[PDB]
RNA sequence: GACCAGGCG
DNA sequence: GGAAGTAGTTACGCCTGGTC
């Protein structure tokens, strides 16, 4: 899932997530938004035909995290809970 | 001097004309411009030689 | 030449060769309309 | 609104321009930047239609507040640039910060625009004189002082 | 033309269905228990089944060969 | 924390709540399970003779929509990248009468339709209809056909009536048909809505202040039915390790860039 | 949706919602002119004047038709036909399928012609899967053409668990009008839960109080509106919607029949102008 | 090529 | 001044087919 940045300022990471679509992108923001040290996270899809597995991403930290800190933090705590969740599920269907 | 809507159009379109026919650049212009964006460039930045005379 | 060709109101085949025979009719039951059968060859198609 | 168009199988001509002066042409005096403003009567006719109106009213009225993902998302998708949000407004019951509608507006106007006026929103003129009688003072209405006579 | 295979809305697959809810229709039994006997509740499948014309049969007669 | 517990569970379908998590991850499970998770789908057809009233595009699309079992153990259906294995299903059918489902052939024994009582298409006397029919694995995003079944949830929501509300046991005897499960105290009765309770015409008086619903937070009741092409838990377990398999990807493509 | 544009389901389009075939049936006649001079069915060799390129002629039999269930793209011939020379080598005039048409050959037919000449017709099917642009209709007036083709999982949803199939902007409803639409969609979803349709006749049907009756009693609100949920961010929308069952037909005028396009091509002899016409 | 008819915005 | 005659116009595209 190739990551284009778009722009890495002072505490500012842009970037497109090819091959993704709003699914594993909207997991991503709202997963990021919990972190206390991020100040803006959000993300647009800017076509839905042209850009529909091109997300883009903007996410702004005070800067005591990098953005690549907070998406790696993120991406671990989505692992996390699917991994939970599936045990949960396995334990009730069995 | 403050140029019309018209004047500024001929003065670009014939400042592009005369770059798609090997007149060179006044300025230095990004690769892969367009012959127009490189004359709206260089009317942008200023640097105009053609003038346009009035009655 | 000789080609296969499915009449109009029968469906069973008929032989001819349009070039040649000037008047068409399936000779048992005197149908004009004739049908260019389907040739039997292998026809791929995308399921979408 | 200026081609008149209502996509209900309406069909458009693309006329391409083919000289390096009408393309001149075409870019510097016909582009849809400018043209937003009628030469008939001087106003605006590229502007919001149905749903930019009542969207806009959906924001901006009396009450309307929104959490602080959907205040980032709807940022984002305007295409507005911003790395930080303003302080909130208001405070859940559970804590959660709110933004005001007005406040998500007046992100994306300019840092010196002010004029008044009353829309079609006016059932009460009594409120909109005494917002006006306030106004007319000082010309300069203490924020707060507004606030409590703030009126749709 | 002839039953679809697969609900236009949700997927359900309801294309052995539509004979058994035919003759049992015809048969006089209440259309809402046969469906719901059936298990087509939601109401996006009852529609493909209660709306549905068998074209099929009125077409077949003619040949193309 | 993350509890799962199951309400009714049935043979094609499985109703179960999710507690303790966001809507955000509840919205990627339903997602993911709708359009992540790959089932076995006719994707090609070759016709060698057709004599029937539809036409080959028309028969092709009713073989794609017919649901095929799909091995589990054999294939890796949490990978991202999809295997390349094609099933050949054949049919030789004529003469007057209906070709089902069950008629076509298979070269694997695992995959081949779930229902073998789906009409294809009807035959009279005289028409012939073969093919080879080629399945193979995909995605929902990609094409409808390859959608393992349905799958939605909803807020998890205890509806409060006032036990000073008049004729409120006409409210408790609507649960009850509905089969809510519902609990009734001294002030109140509470309505559990495990499924959609819509308050009637003569009572949305008061379904401001007098009767009003409490969403329980981080709660959702989930809904996956699947087309006989998997176990539906299967379809959640397969949904779950596409989720933690995406995650994967998204970390080990974050450490390459830095 | 906005300005009477219509969204709809790629899920549902998929498994054959509003698809189509379209038939168009081109006709090649033997004339006879004065003289004894006959056109002659055949693959033209390419010493003939007029010869379209040899990869046209790629599905024609040597009797000089196309093999039915041949797939046929714009240009292709059907009949390859010549013609006496009428120069200033026989000419050509085969018949081709239309330069923006492409399709499947359905059906090839052989007859003859009423002044005894022979005569083939040929069909050709093409697949109209719906795309953006294609007009729909409802029984009430609300014309609109697809803006926007959504995935499924992008749709919202019922607390039912019902998708759209299509959705319609609500700013449509008030300046048209149309309570009968809003009508029609309460007793779709009364006659699909019910499994009985509903009479809808002019004066005489079901009145709409009934209906509403009967869609509180079946377990809805009666007012139609149902809770919903964004299928984007996964929360309920503050709104309850309204959802029913319209009668929804799919109206000739595809996109893909009147889209044209000409950078440069035949002008007319007299005013040296571009001709007039898709067709040409 | 011009005549007719039917539609579309 | 009649009181008739006469002439001159009556939105813009676009598409389809059918016959000469
Ligand atoms: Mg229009
Ligand atoms: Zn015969
Ligand atoms: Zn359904």
């Amino acid at each position: 899932m190739k990551i284009e940045v778009i722009k890495k300022e002072e505490n500012l990471l842009e970037f497109y997530l090819e091959g993704e679509d709003h699914t594993f992108a909207n997991l991503l923001v709202e997963t990021l938004r919990e972190n206390p040290h991020v100040k803006f996270t959000a993300y647009t899809i800017e076509h839905p035909i042209t850009m529909a597995r091109k997300p883009r991403f903007r996410v702004v930290t005070d800067g005591e995290i990098t953005p690549e800190e907070a998406l790696e933090e993120a991406a671990k705590k989505i692992f996390e809970r699917a991994k939970e969740v599936l045990e949960a599920w396995e334990k009730a269907v069995k | 001097f403050k140029y019309t809507r018209f004047e500024k159009a001929r003065i670009i379109g014939a400042r592009a004309l005369q770059i798609s026919m090997g007149a060179p650049v006044l300025i230095d212009v990004p690769p892969g411009i367009t012959p127009l964006e490189a004359a709206i460039l260089e009317f942008e930045k200023g640097v105009i030689p053609i003038t346009v005379i009035r009655p | 030449v000789e080609a296969v060709y499915r009449c109009f109101k029968c469906g069973r085949e008929v032989k001819l060769d349009l070039s040649i025979t000037r008047d068409l009719r399936c000779p048992y039951c005197g149908s004009k309309i004739l049908y260019k059968p389907r040739p039997k060859v292998p026809r791929r198609v995308k399921a979408i | 609104p200026p081609y008149n168009a209502d996509f209900d199988g309406d069909e458009m001509n693309l006329h391409v321009p083919q000289t390096e002066e009408a393309q001149a042409e075409a870019r510097i005096l016909m582009e849809v930047q400018n043209h937003i403003i009628s030469p008939r009567y001087g106003g605006p006719i590229i502007g919001g239609i149905q749903d930019h109106i009542s969207g806009g009213y959906l924001l901006t009225r009396e009450g309307a507040y929104f959490t602080r993902d959907e205040v980032e998302q709807m940022l984002m998708f305007a295409g507005v640039d911003i790395t930080e949000l303003p302080e909130p407004d208001k405070y859940d019951e559970n804590g959660n910060p709110l933004w005001s509608g007005k406040t998500i507006f007046s992100l994306l106007l300019p840092e010196d625009l002010t004029v008044w006026y009353r829309n079609k929103l006016c059932d009460e003129p009594e409120r909109c004189e005494a917002l006006e009688k306030l106004i007319e003072e000082k010309l300069m209405p203490d924020p707060e002082e507004v606030r409590k006579l703030a009126y749709d | 033309m002839i039953v679809p295979v697969r609900c236009f809305t949700c997927g359900k697959v309801i294309g052995d269905k539509y004979y058994e809810f035919k003759r049992r229709v015809e048969a006089g039994e209440d259309p809402e228990k046969v469906l719901d006997d059936l298990g087509l509740e939601r109401y996006c499948c009852r529609r493909m089944l209660l709306s549905h014309v068998e074209l099929i049969d009125d077409i077949m007669h003619y040949r193309v060969y | 924390g993350i509890e799962v517990q199951i309400l009714e569970k049935k043979e094609d379908s499985i109703k179960f709540v999710l507690k303790g998590v966001h809507v955000s991850f509840a919205n990627a499970l339903r997602r993911t399970i709708l359009g992540e998770v790959p089932t076995f789908a006719v994707d090609e057809v070759e016709f060698y003779e057709n004599d029937s009233a539809l036409f080959d595009e028309i028969i092709a699309h009713r073989l794609a929509m017919i649901p095929l079992t799909t091995p589990v153990d054999r294939f890796e259906l949490d990978a991202l990248e999809l295997d390349d294995y094609t099933v050949t299903l054949s049919l030789e059918a004529e003469g007057p009468g209906i070709v089902y489902s069950g008629d076509l052939k298979s070269d694997d024994p695992d995959v081949k339709p779930v229902n073998p009582n789906i009409p294809i298409v009807k035959l009279a006397e005289g028409q012939r209809l073969v093919f080879n029919a080629y399945a193979k694995l995909g995605r929902g995003k990609d094409h409808a056909k390859w959608q393992p079944g349905f799958v939605y949830y909803k807020y998890y929501t205890i509806v409060h009536i006032s036990k000073s509300i008049p004729e409120w046991k006409e409210l408790k005897k609507l649960a009850k048909k509905r089969g809510l499960p519902v609990e009734e105290t001294e002030e109140e009765v509470l309505v559990t809505t495990i499924k959609p309770f819509y308050i009637p015409k003569d009572f949305e008086e008061y379904e401001g202040k007098e009767i009003w619903e409490e969403i329980v937070p981080n709660t959702y009741i989930f809904t996956v039915e699947t087309n006989g092409e998997l176990p539906v838990e299967e379809i959640v377990s397969i949904a779950l390790k596409i989720l933690m398999r995406k995650a994967d990807r998204f970390i080990s493509e974050l450490q390459k860039l830095t | 949706n906005m300005e009477d544009a219509i969204i709809i389901n790629k899920a549902s389009i998929e498994r054959g919602l509003a698809r189509s075939t379209f038939f168009r049936t081109y006709e090649a006649e033997e004339k006879k002119y004065l003289g004894g001079q006959t056109d002659k069915f055949e693959i033209p060799d390419p010493t003939v004047r007029g010869y379209r390129g040899e990869k046209y002629y790629r599905n024609l039999d040597e009797d000089g038709l196309i093999f039915p269930e041949s797939k046929v793209e714009g240009k292709d011939v059907l009949v390859g036909r010549t013609s006496p020379p009428r120069f200033l080598e026989r000419r050509e005039t085969s018949v081709a399928v239309r330069p923006s048409e492409k399709g499947v050959v359905d059906k090839v037919i052989i007859t003859e012609t009423g002044d005894g000449t022979k005569l083939v017709k040929v069909t050709v099917r093409d697949l109209r899967i719906p795309e953006l642009g294609d007009k729909f209709a409802s029984r009430h007036g609300q014309k609109g053409v697809i803006g926007l083709i959504v995935p499924q999982e992008d749709m919202p949803w019922t607390e039912s668990g019902i998708v759209p199939d299509l959705i319609v902007n609500p700013h449509g409803i008030p300046s048209r009008m149309t309570v009968g639409q809003l009508i029609e969609a309460i007793g779709g979803k009364v006659a699909s839960l019910k499994g009985r349709r509903v009479d809808g006749t002019a004066f005489i049907g079901e009145p709409e109080e009934k209906l509403r009756k009967e869609l509180e009693e079946l377990g809805f609100k009666h007012t139609g509106r149902e809770i919903m949920y964004d299928g984007i961010t996964g929360k309920r929308l503050e709104a309850d919607i309204f959802i029913g069952v319209i009668y929804y037909q799919r109206l000739h005028h595809m996109v893909a029949d009147k889209i044209h396009a000409r950078s440069r091509g035949p002008v007319q002899v007299l005013t040296k102008q571009p001709t007039e016409g898709r067709a040409r």
